């Protein structure tokens, strides 16, 4: 299953996998952190939760959230060194595609460019691929909101709810049974069926101080950070 | 940086170099072109290899590749590295007309295809080409010519070669059976048939296994000819004909 | 083995030891501290007097970045202050094309995208250093960074590296900094880092200490003499 | 930084490229799709299964018009396939800027494969993981032609890639003739897509496209629908 | 001028199923002329020729340009080139040179190879095509060409009368010209055959 | 040359004369001079000739690149972003003037480039040597929103008025009418000029002219 | 591009890949010289030749200008570079100093390009061996050598490749003044060297003499066929 | 297993130029000696075969009208250094009008000796001697594949060198004339090579403060032989 140097480079081994791009899958993992996404009928909630260990740290600077461009917002798995050096690539292909194309950029669009450049890194046999994961949220005109994910492999697809981390397939597993069933979304219910969801895999039943929460809806297109003060007012709502 | 380069240029302790001899082994296998010529004219026959029953069967020639005006190339080895040099010496032979207004000489066209392929072999740290192939044409210097390349890089003329998986086998029977200048072609046919009728394995000699192209001159032509499959199958029988005469009345 | 001799390779578990193992040689360092008081920054470092022919104030672990920013390392000297020329360097262009002064925020994220950028490839390493960034603004307060050799940076209101990196943090959350001034801190600083580094290791050692604030009317220098022999009078009293 | 400049493909001791070998392994372990041209047009189609239901069918696309008149699927590893789109959308550019003239199919399988070649002799670089089929109807006749990692190209009647492929071009020996309308190759195509499918085969686990004279176009799964009934 | 250090001047005209090329023969700097065999018409494959005129460096470098391109179109693909695909080829290699241009303005007419139609085309110095359907003109001498073939062109003509056209239309012009003269040859191109005829013109 | 464009209450029209004068000789007759760009924008050209057929084909190769790999339709703002920059890089040696103008999503759109790159959006634009005469017609004679039958009798009115005050103007006049759903590319709107018929008989004969040398060769 | 050491020293103080290229000289086919008074001849054999191939392009004598003649061993792919660039520099000598190029010029030429080359990065050095024969002006006749780490060297006879020890113990207990004494009677040395060699009898050898003031003359196989008959004739009677 | 070329050792010296010092105990041996009459100094051949010609090869070169060299190890590479040699001592007499000193001729070569490596490839192994008399009078220097040169008094280089070195510390004072130096080398040559001792196995030059750089001939050497 191993012919010469397949374990080191990205190179193919004899089977026809090749071994450093699914090393760094679970590399992702080591994290210790899952983050989830779901699109509604007319809104996009990502929700993330932070473990700040320390008192002496500054906890308004552990967001994983990123603000990408105006109406385009984002969320970072894997280790922190990679993934915002992957954050400060997606901020400068947005701004030279509003230069060079006159106006702002659709969200699967960046999601292209940003899987182009992952895939040198793993067409390159010089370059470590960057173990680290990528989800994206917007509105769109004629389309509405939609949810992306990047892999460190170069692939991409649209999603109506994703997770990634340690906990992922539990949590997709969780989602599955949740969207098979057809209920029709509003915006809260989004809300509550995304803190339900990392509520019950990883079994916490939290305080406001714990999560993240960023939203896109179509009557303010802009990607917001939401207060811990209205966290708490969808956390007792959802405690009935 | 450095654990991981295979250093394919360097020399072996017993003074060879073993990266061109795995390619010329290689160039025995997966492919059979020969030529013969004595006379008015000369010939390139290749056989078939993807003789599968879903093919389109175009492009007008599988192994044959027209170069200049008045020459062509048969080729063999590896197909993929064979395209990039073939039209690399297609236009070598255009530069030339570019500069000096008259038709390249056949043999000068050898060399200087052959010192790109030497380079590869010598600096670079680079995969050789394992594509050897044949050369027909005609200039006003010598006439009718024959070369072979090697992937080292160093040519030769001849008569009658062969590069293919028996090619040794060939070659002990054109040393057999020939003519120093009085085989004409069609008695160049006749030998043609009879040789590819010993090196492939698959017998009865399919008229569709085998590709035939001649090059002869014609006053201001130099004409080309790649002959159908319409008459190659009347000049399979007439090899069949005489084979159970000679047999039977000896 | 052979998949941790570069730093283009996973391990089959999917980590870089090149980079876990320049973190090792920061922990062969000393020590630094540094704390944020209510209205500026100090840092703190203890020098160990190797042998008595050196000179008292010789190879300072404690650099001047900008006028208002300050540095102290810790890890492989040579590339700490390698790590300080490009700093130096690159808050010139901020205010050469800009027209002002930078801001942490991004003096820390142009600086870790740099140390990162070291992470990835066969032909460089990564650094051996781990350092502290803090200063102090009139719009924006005072503000404290730190950076491993990885490239992760955070905020921080304490942070300490070197040997003994927990047992000095331990009683960095002791104290109360978000109350306390930029005066009596500095006899708090010091007292901290008398605790540590029992005399069997070393013989003698070296008290440097750094200061920022509204205090220093925004500038970055060093303390006066009769300031630290008053911490330096607050040395042994901890005998007790 | 810079790069290796050296090949990290050599010749084996017995006189194969062992890496290009690694990489049709990786091709035959792709999704099955098959091709089929008759006599007025080229089938193309391929077999696409999300994993859950939570992927949105409607985001990417298999079958991939290049121009006006070429359409182009493959059977492989995803992310290579989105670099040589990218790479022969802009041959056909060029081409047109110099011509005034759609490309002919024939000569975008002589720059597309030559990328290929290039790309497994270069310095420091792993050959691609993908086959193609190509499509297209220049100047009446239609064509339909497979390259492969290597960097050859072949023209072919009617054939087969990804898992099971071996068993496909059996299917489609016993199957294809010479006298065949469009609409009759679209249902031979889902009869040999049947083969080694799932129990399920809707509108949205496969995705066709064809050509005519009228031009390449991708079918939308209202017709596939339609299709995909009365069928096997 | 440019233009006029050497002279010469290119006429084509279409007809019914055919189409006729002509050209001067005279080869001369500003007053002198040195040789009266001077080739401007040059072939690119059957049934399709181009027209050269302007100054006589770039008269012969383009048809060298153009034949090294040419070539290489004809075997990389397998079949002859159109018509309409020399007017975009040549049209690229003068824009090359946007601002070292060459000094000559070309004149291609030929027939389709598969429908035989005519096609008749003329480019400016930077490559601009137009395409028309009586009869394209360039060099020194183009209003006193323009006077004959406004006057004299019918729509729907055959051989013998197209060969008589363009004659007289080559032979009253070129005369009127001080620097173009000494003899005219003239192609006429059809499906079946190909014809060249050199005219007895006044070598004064 | 006179090229002119008006923003009707659905659409687009676009109109331009067919001549190209080399000196002060009428070289070309039926010279087209509305290009393709996209099945939304069409643009005419005006200025060097041969400047305008190379950055009109070049543009329109890269938007055909652009929505074949968006998947969606182009917006007459990206057309109007690539030139704009390309004609600044060049520092106005490439003499263009462009009317640009087309129907996307948002609308419809119609821009005037300007060969050192400045653009400007307008209900209606006059570019052209005749273009002051037929800036006039749509001076006097504009209002919003009419309907396509009152756009076109207009823009032929204010093509007309570069043909008969213009000396290098002057012959068939061009429309192309764009909206949300329909393109109607239609060159020979009018005629409204002819040319006179001949009257004197010329008619030679085979046999008047005389050869000094024939040569014959076949072909098959 | 491509930067590595190629060449480099061994622990105890040689250089393994010029003496790896030393060894594919060793075995490559004999190429004989010697200089006489006036007319010098060398003569390659081993020919090798199969009676299906032009005999032309399989020449390994060729001419650098008309006075200066080379023969070689090793491998032929990398000699034929060697040679078309060192007729570029002997044309570029005219251009220059307006006397043709003496024979002593052209082999520090060759040996220095031969050098440096065992001395960048990146490359394998050359695997050939050269004899460099002139006449160069006021008639001095003389030859020279070229090892593949460049060392040029002049001789008063000497033979490389495969079975060239044999060749070179058996030229010093026969290399006489009187040897040289007729253009005939050197050539009787050269003929009586190879046949002492690998068989090559009359049917794979191919001497060429050059008199001082031609070009260089290949004596077609009947003047072979001629003197290999007179020297085993004397070599008939004597013993 | 295979290292750089650029490698320290554990005991911290180089590999391949510590290599390269081994490569030059396979040359041929040469002594020079320094006297205030002037420089001598002397080399033998080692010639191969009777069919060689014995005068195409030489050791001693020289690089100035007042400056001679000697070389050592291998050949191939020295003429490298001996072209690098020549070019700089017309420049400084281009830019300067007089001739440059014999130290300075040696540092302008051994700034040269050590800077392969693999960017813009392996140290020379080639060892010289270069005598000569400049304005301080007679100078005898020795440099190295490393680098590293200095000013000697007789030094003796090349396959017997340690032992001709040992039998010239008892021989050599301050205050020798020229005419006995000579003949005290070619009585260390006669000991330490192979073949007898004549007038085309060696060769020799001296270079005077009165005349220039003078390299003896077959003539006028073996006066020295027959009176040895």
């Amino acid at each position: 299953s191993s012919a010469g140097f397949d374990r080191h480079i990205t190179i193919f081994s004899p089977e026809g996998r090749l071994y450093q791009v699914e090393y760094a899958f679970k590399a992702i993992n080591q994290g210790g952190l899952t983050s989830v996404a779901v699109r509604g009928k007319d809104c996009a909630v990502i929700v993330t939760q932070k473990k700040v260990p320390d008192k002496l740290l500054d906890s308004s600077t552990v967001t994983h959230l990123f603000k990408i461009t105006e109406n385009i917002g984002c969320v970072m798995t894997g280790m922190t060194a990679d993934s915002r050096s992957q954050v400060q690539r997606a901020r400068y292909e947005a701004a030279n595609w509003k230069y060079k194309y006159g106006y702002e950029i659709p969200v699967d669009m960046l999601c292209k460019r940003i899987a182009d450049i992952s895939q040198v890194y793993t067409q390159n046999a010089e370059m470590r691929p960057l173990g680290c994961c990528m989800i994206l949220i917007g509105i769109d005109e004629e389309q509405g909101p939609q949810v992306y994910k990047c892999d460190p492999a170069g692939y991409y697809c649209g999603f109506k709810a994703t997770a990634a981390g340690v906990k992922q397939t539990e949590s997709t597993s969780f989602l599955e049974k949740k969207v098979k069933k057809k209920f029709d979304w509003t915006f809260e219910q989004t809300v509550e069926t995304a803190i339900t969801c990392l509520s019950t895999v990883l079994s916490i039943d939290f305080k406001p101080s714990e999560i993240e929460v960023g939203v896109v809806t179509v009557e303010n297109p802009k990607f917001r950070i939401l207060t811990e003060a209205e966290i708490d007012a969808h956390l007792v709502a959802l405690a009935e | 940086s450095r654990r991981y380069d295979s250093r394919t240029t360097i020399f072996s302790p017993e003074g060879r170099l073993y990266q061109v001899e795995y390619a010329m082994e290689a160039i025995g296998h997966a492919g059979t072109c020969l030529g013969i010529l004595a006379n008015d004219g000369v010939l390139l026959a290749a056989e078939r290899r993807n003789i599968h029953k879903l093919l389109d069967e175009v492009f007008f020639s599988e192994k044959i590749y027209k170069l200049n005006e008045d020459m062509a190339c048969s080729v063999a080895g590896i197909t993929s590295d064979a395209n990039v040099l073939t039209n690399e010496l297609r236009l070598i032979a255009q530069r030339y007309l570019l500069q000096y207004q008259e038709p390249i000489p056949c043999e000068q066209l050898v060399t200087a295809l052959c010192d790109i392929k030497q380079a590869y072999t010598q600096f670079g740290g680079k995969r050789p080409f394992g594509v050897s192939l044949l050369y027909i044409g005609w200039d006003k210097h010598y006439g009718f010519q024959l070369y072979q390349s090697d992937p080292s890089g160093n040519y030769g003329g001849w008569k009658a070669t062969c590069i293919g998986n028996n090619s040794a086998a060939a070659v002990s029977m054109l040393k057999q059976d020939y003519k120093e200048g009085e085989m004409t072609l069609k008695s160049a046919l006749a030998l043609a048939i009879k040789v590819l009728n010993k090196t492939m394995d698959v017998s009865k000699l399919s008229a569709e296994k085998v590709e035939i192209a001649t090059l002869t001159r014609e006053n201001g032509k130099t004409v080309i000819r790649v002959l159908k499959q319409k008459e190659v199958e009347q000049l399979i029988k007439k090899h069949e004909e005489e084979e159970a005469k000679a047999e039977r009345e000896k | 083995t052979g998949y941790d001799l570069s730093a283009s390779t996973f391990s089959p578990d999917g980590r870089v030891f090149q980079v876990e193992y320049a973190m090792k040689a920061v922990e062969n360092s000393s020590t630094a501290i540094g704390i944020r008081c209510k209205d500026g920054v100090v840092f703190g470092v203890e020098k160990l007097v190797l042998s008595k022919l050196y000179e008292e104030g010789s190879n300072k672990r404690l650099f001047n970045v900008d006028r208002h920013v300050g540095m102290a390392v810790a890890g492989l000297l040579a590339d700490a202050r390698s790590l300080a020329d490009i700093a130096r360097e690159e808050a010139s262009n901020f205010r050469s094309n800009f027209g002002y002064n930078i801001p942490l925020k991004h003096l820390a994220d142009r600086v870790a995208m740099y140390v990162h950028a070291y992470t990835l490839y066969s032909a460089v390493r990564p650094f051996g250093c781990s350092f502290m960034l803090g200063s102090y603004s009139v719009n924006d307060g005072a503000q404290l960074y730190m950076i491993d050799p990885s490239g992760v940076s955070y905020g921080y209101w304490g942070c300490a590296i070197g040997k003994a990196r927990q047992a000095a943090k331990t009683e960095i959350e002791k104290l109360q900094m978000k109350e306390m001034t930029c005066r009596d801190i500095v006899k708090e600083v010091a007292k901290i880092i008398y605790i540590v580094h029992d005399e069997v290791k070393d013989k003698a050692f070296e008290l440097e200490l750094s200061w920022v604030g509204e205090l220093t009317n925004g500038r970055h220098e060093i303390v006066p003499k009769d300031i630290r022999e008053e911490a330096e009078k607050y040395a042994k009293e901890s005998l007790k | 930084e810079r790069g290796y400049s050296f090949s990290l493909t050599t010749f084996s001791p017995s006189g194969k490229l062992v890496q290009i070998e690694y990489a049709l392994a990786a091709v035959a372990g792709g999704a099955p799709s098959v091709g089929i041209k008759a006599a007025n047009g080229v089938v193309l189609a391929t077999e696409k299964k999300q994993k859950s239901i939570l992927y949105d069918e409607r985001s990417v696309h298999k079958v991939e018009p290049i121009t006006k008149h070429i359409g182009l699927v493959y059977s492989g590893m995803g992310p290579d396939y989105r670099v040589l789109v990218h790479r022969a959308r802009k041959l056909a550019q060029q081409y047109y800027l110099v011509y005034q003239e759609p490309i002919p199919t024939a000569q975008l399988v002589q720059r597309v494969a030559s990328v290929m070649q290039e790309y497994t002799q270069s310095g420091g670089v792993r050959p691609f993981g993908v086959s193609l089929l190509i499509c297209g109807w220049n100047e009446g006749r239609p064509y339909l032609f497979q390259s492969d990692p290597s960097g050859a190209y072949f023209a072919w009647k009617a054939t087969a890639m990804g898992k099971n492929y071996v068993n496909g071009k059996t299917f489609l020996e016993k199957r294809y003739n010479e006298d065949l309308e469009l609409e009759d190759a679209i249902h031979t195509a889902i009869l040999t897509l049947k083969e080694s499918f799932e129990g399920q085969m809707t509108e949205d686990n496969i995705e066709v496209g064809i050509c005519n004279e009228a031009g390449f176009r991708r079918l939308t799964p209202t017709e596939v629908k339609d299709y995909l009934a009365a069928i096997a | 001028s440019i233009m006029s250090y050497n002279g010469g001047a290119v006429m084509a005209m279409k007809g019914k199923n055919c189409v006729a090329i002509a050209a001067d023969r005279r080869f001369g700097i500003q007053a002198q002329m040195v040789t009266t065999d001077f080739q401007k018409i040059f072939p690119m494959g059957d049934r399709l020729y181009i027209g050269l005129a302007g100054l006589a460096t770039d008269v012969q470098t383009v048809a060298q340009r153009l034949k090294f391109r040419l070539n290489l179109y004809e075997l990389k693909e397998g079949r002859q080139i159109k018509p309409y695909t020399l007017m975009s080829m040549v049209a690229n290699l003068l824009y090359e040179k946007r601002f070292g241009p060459y000094y000559t303005e070309p004149v291609i007419a030929g027939l389709d190879p598969k429908t035989f139609k005519p096609f008749i085309c003329s480019l400016d110095l930077i490559g601009c095509p137009m395409v028309t359907d009586d009869f394209v003109v360039s060099g020194t001498c183009a209003e006193q060409m323009y006077g004959m073939c406004e006057s004299l062109w019918e729509p729907n003509m055959d051989p013998d009368h197209l060969f008589e056209t363009i004659s007289q239309a080559m032979l009253n012009a070129v005369d009127r010209d001080a620097v173009s003269g000494m003899g005219v040859i003239v192609h006429i191109i059809e499906k079946d055959k190909i014809t060249t005829r050199t005219l007895k013109a006044r070598m004064d | 040359t006179t090229i002119a464009g008006v923003v009707y209450k659905d659409g687009i029209v676009l109109g331009a004369d067919t001549r190209a004068t080399e000196g002060m000789v009428v070289a070309d007759k039926n010279c087209s001079k509305i290009h393709f760009i996209s099945p939304n924008i069409y643009c005419c050209g005006a200025g060097t000739a041969a400047d305008t057929d190379m950055t009109t084909q070049l543009i329109s190769s890269n938007l055909e690149l652009h929505s074949l790999s968006t998947g969606r339709l182009p917006r007459v703002v990206t057309a109007n972003r690539m030139l704009k920059q390309m004609l600044f890089r060049y520092q106005g040696y490439i003499g263009a003037a462009l009317v640009l103008g087309g129907v996307d999503v948002t609308g419809p759109h119609l821009y005037s480039i300007y060969p050192h790159g400045s653009t400007d959006k307008l209900p209606y634009v006059t570019m052209g040597s005749g273009s002051l005469a037929a800036m006039a017609v749509f001076e006097d004679k504009f209002r919003p929103d009419m309907e396509e039958e009152e756009a076109k009798n207009l823009v032929s009115e204010a093509i007309a008025a570069g043909i008969f005050n213009d000396l290098g103007s002057g012959s068939n006049i061009d429309l192309c009418v764009i909206s949300k759903n329909k393109l109607d590319f239609l060159r020979p709107y009018t005629v409204p000029n002819k040319k006179g018929t001949r009257l004197g008989r010329y008619r030679c004969e085979k046999g008047t002219t005389a050869v000094l040398t024939e040569k014959i060769t076949p072909l098959e | 591009s491509y930067d590595r050491a190629i060449t480099v020293f061994s622990p105890d103080g040689h250089l393994f890949q010029v003496e790896y290229a030393q060894e594919a000289v060793k075995k490559g086919s004999t190429a004989v010289g010697v200089r006489g008074r006036d007319i010098v001849v060398l003569g390659v054999e081993k020919k090798s030749v199969a009676k299906l191939q032009d005999e032309r392009t399989v020449r390994k004598i060729c001419a650098l200008d008309d006075n200066v003649c080379m023969a070689f061993a090793g491998l032929t792919a990398d000699a034929r570079i060697v040679i078309n660039r060192a007729r570029v520099e002997c044309q570029s000598h005219r251009l220059t100093v307006e006397d043709p190029v003496t024979v002593e010029y052209i082999t520090r030429y060759i040996a220095s390009l031969k050098q440096r080359y065992t001395q960048s990065n990146g490359r394998r050095p050359f695997g050939i061996s050269a004899l460099i024969v002139g006449f160069d002006f006021d008639g001095t006749p003389r030859l020279y050598q070229t090892d593949p780490s460049g060392t040029y060297h002049a001789w008063k006879a000497n033979a490389i490749g495969r079975g060239a020890k044999s060749v070179r113990e058996f030229l010093e207990k026969n290399y006489t003044d009187e040897a040289i004494e007729t253009d005939d009677l050197t050539i009787k040395l050269v003929i009586k060297a190879l046949l002492e060699v690998v068989q090559s009898g009359g049917k794979n050898i191919e001497l060429a003499v050059m008199r001082r003031d031609q070009s260089l003359k290949i004596l077609n196989p009947e003047e072979i066929e001629k003197y290999v008959a007179e020297i085993e004739k004397e070599k008939e009677e004597n013993e | 297993y295979d290292r750089g070329v650029n490698t320290f050792s554990p005991e911290g010296r180089l590999f391949q130029v510590e290599y390269a010092i081994e490569a030059i105990k396979l040359g041929s041996t040469a002594i020079g000696i320094q006297t205030s009459e002037g420089v001598c100094l002397a080399v033998e051949k080692r010639i191969t075969s009777p069919l060689m010609e014995p005068s195409s090869i030489e050791k001693i070169v020289e690089i100035d009208a007042h400056i001679g060299c000697a070389m050592s190890g291998l050949i191939a590479d020295a003429k490298t250094l001996i072209d690098k040699a020549r070019v700089e001592t017309q420049n400084h007499w281009f830019t300067y009008n007089e001739t440059m000193t014999v130290e300075s001729v040696t540092q302008a070569v051994s700034n040269l000796a050590l800077q392969f490596g693999e960017e813009d490839s392996r140290p020379f192994g080639v060892a010289l001697l270069f005598g000569g008399v400049d304005e301080k009078g007679p100078q005898l220097f020795h440099m190295d594949p490393s680098g590293t040169f200095v000013q000697c008094d007789a030094r003796a280089i090349g396959s017997a060198s340690e032992g001709a070195q040992s039998s010239l510390q008892e021989v050599y004072h301050k205050s020798m004339t020229l005419k006995e130096a000579i003949k005290s080398s070619l009585i260390i040559l006669k000991q330490v090579m192979e073949e007898k001792l004549n007038a085309t196995n060696i060769e020799l030059a001296t270079v005077q403060p009165g005349q220039n750089f003078h390299m003896f001939t077959k003539e006028e050497l073996e006066e020295v032989i027959k009176d040895i």
